[PDB]
Protein backbone atom coordinates (compact mmCIF):
# COMPACT_ATOMS: atom_id res chain seq x y z
CA UNK A 1 0.00 0.00 0.00
CA UNK A 2 3.19 2.43 0.81
CA UNK A 3 5.23 1.33 -2.85
CA UNK A 4 2.15 0.66 -5.18
CA UNK A 5 -1.03 -0.68 -5.95
CA UNK A 6 0.10 -2.48 -9.15
CA UNK A 7 2.47 -5.02 -6.91
CA UNK A 8 -0.11 -5.51 -4.74
CA UNK A 9 -0.30 -9.18 -3.08
CA UNK A 10 -3.86 -9.65 -3.19
CA UNK A 11 -4.37 -8.10 -6.99
CA UNK A 12 -6.87 -5.67 -6.92
CA UNK A 13 -6.45 -3.58 -9.89
CA UNK A 14 -5.21 -6.37 -12.55
CA UNK A 15 -7.17 -9.03 -11.15
CA UNK A 16 -10.75 -9.06 -9.89
CA UNK A 17 -10.26 -11.06 -6.69
CA UNK A 18 -10.91 -7.94 -4.44
CA UNK A 19 -15.10 -8.16 -5.54
CA UNK A 20 -14.67 -12.06 -4.32
CA UNK A 21 -13.17 -10.71 -1.22
CA UNK A 22 -16.17 -8.25 -1.16
CA UNK A 23 -18.67 -11.06 -2.23
CA UNK A 24 -16.78 -13.19 0.79
CA UNK A 25 -17.55 -10.36 3.31
CA UNK A 26 -21.34 -10.15 2.84
CA UNK A 27 -22.70 -13.86 3.67
CA UNK A 28 -19.79 -13.92 6.68
CA UNK A 29 -21.09 -10.28 7.74
CA UNK A 30 -24.70 -11.38 9.58
CA UNK A 31 -24.47 -15.26 9.82
CA UNK A 32 -26.59 -15.60 13.10
CA UNK A 33 -24.50 -18.75 14.85
CA UNK A 34 -21.21 -18.11 14.79
CA UNK A 35 -18.37 -20.99 13.84
CA UNK A 36 -15.09 -21.55 14.04
CA UNK A 37 -15.11 -23.94 10.58
CA UNK A 38 -17.09 -20.55 8.30
CA UNK A 39 -14.35 -18.75 9.99
CA UNK A 40 -11.12 -20.51 8.78
CA UNK A 41 -12.06 -22.24 5.70
CA UNK A 42 -12.44 -18.73 3.64
CA UNK A 43 -9.00 -17.52 4.92
CA UNK A 44 -7.29 -20.45 2.56
CA UNK A 45 -8.72 -18.66 0.02
CA UNK A 46 -7.46 -15.09 0.69
CA UNK A 47 -3.95 -16.39 1.27
CA UNK A 48 -3.38 -19.45 -0.99
CA UNK A 49 -4.36 -17.84 -4.76
CA UNK A 50 -2.95 -14.42 -3.68
CA UNK A 51 0.34 -16.51 -2.23
CA UNK A 52 1.44 -17.18 -5.54
CA UNK A 53 0.51 -14.00 -6.52
CA UNK A 54 3.74 -12.02 -4.76
CA UNK A 55 6.09 -15.06 -5.94
CA UNK A 56 5.65 -14.43 -9.49
CA UNK A 57 6.25 -10.78 -8.25
CA UNK A 58 9.58 -11.08 -6.94
CA UNK A 59 10.85 -13.71 -9.13
CA UNK A 60 10.94 -10.61 -11.72
CA UNK A 61 11.57 -8.10 -9.45
CA UNK A 62 14.69 -9.24 -7.79
CA UNK A 63 15.45 -12.55 -8.39
CA UNK A 64 14.72 -15.60 -5.96
CA UNK A 65 17.23 -17.96 -8.16
CA UNK A 66 20.21 -15.82 -8.45
CA UNK A 67 20.43 -13.91 -4.99
CA UNK A 68 19.84 -16.84 -2.62
CA UNK A 69 22.50 -18.87 -3.69
CA UNK A 70 24.50 -15.96 -4.56
CA UNK A 71 24.72 -14.38 -0.68
CA UNK A 72 25.28 -18.05 0.64
CA UNK A 73 28.58 -17.99 -1.90
CA UNK A 74 29.67 -14.99 0.17
CA UNK A 75 28.38 -16.70 3.61
CA UNK A 76 28.99 -20.25 3.69
CA UNK A 77 32.17 -19.80 1.00
CA UNK A 78 31.50 -20.99 -2.65
CA UNK A 79 34.12 -19.05 -4.21
CA UNK A 80 37.58 -20.70 -2.30
CA UNK A 81 40.58 -19.61 -4.52
CA UNK A 82 39.22 -15.44 -4.82
CA UNK A 83 39.10 -15.86 -1.05
CA UNK A 84 42.19 -17.58 -0.71
CA UNK A 85 44.24 -14.63 -1.99
CA UNK A 86 42.20 -13.02 1.43
CA UNK A 87 43.74 -14.83 4.07
CA UNK A 88 46.83 -14.61 2.90
CA UNK A 89 46.47 -10.69 2.98
CA UNK A 90 44.44 -11.23 6.17
CA UNK A 91 47.07 -13.66 7.89
CA UNK A 92 49.80 -10.85 7.82
CA UNK A 93 47.35 -8.36 9.65
CA UNK A 94 45.13 -10.15 12.01
CA UNK A 95 47.51 -10.70 14.02
CA UNK B 1 -27.89 -0.96 -1.93
CA UNK B 2 -25.83 -1.23 0.91
CA UNK B 3 -22.44 0.08 1.75
CA UNK B 4 -20.51 -3.52 2.69
CA UNK B 5 -18.36 -3.31 -0.34
CA UNK B 6 -16.89 -0.63 0.59
CA UNK B 7 -14.86 -0.29 3.69
CA UNK B 8 -14.01 1.39 5.63
CA UNK B 9 -15.94 3.90 4.84
CA UNK B 10 -15.34 7.37 3.88
CA UNK B 11 -11.13 7.38 3.91
CA UNK B 12 -11.60 5.31 1.27
CA UNK B 13 -13.76 7.79 -0.71
CA UNK B 14 -11.03 10.50 -0.05
CA UNK B 15 -8.61 8.39 -1.72
CA UNK B 16 -10.57 8.57 -4.55
CA UNK B 17 -10.29 12.16 -4.37
CA UNK B 18 -6.33 11.68 -3.98
CA UNK B 19 -6.19 10.35 -7.80
CA UNK B 20 -8.68 13.30 -8.99
CA UNK B 21 -6.30 15.67 -7.58
CA UNK B 22 -3.38 13.51 -9.15
CA UNK B 23 -5.11 14.42 -13.18
CA UNK B 24 -4.58 17.77 -11.99
CA UNK B 25 -1.46 18.08 -9.82
CA UNK B 26 0.14 15.52 -13.27
CA UNK B 27 -1.35 18.05 -15.95
CA UNK B 28 -0.30 21.68 -14.62
CA UNK B 29 2.86 20.57 -14.43
CA UNK B 30 3.31 19.03 -17.70
CA UNK B 31 2.99 22.86 -18.74
CA UNK B 32 5.50 24.39 -16.28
Amino acid sequence: ENQNVNMSRTGSILKNQEDTFAAELHRLKQQPLFSLVDFESVLDRIRSTVAEHLWKLMVEESDLLGQLKIIKDFYLLGRGELFQAFIDVAQNMLK
Amino acid sequence: SESVTCQSFELTLRSCLYPHIGKQYLECCGNL
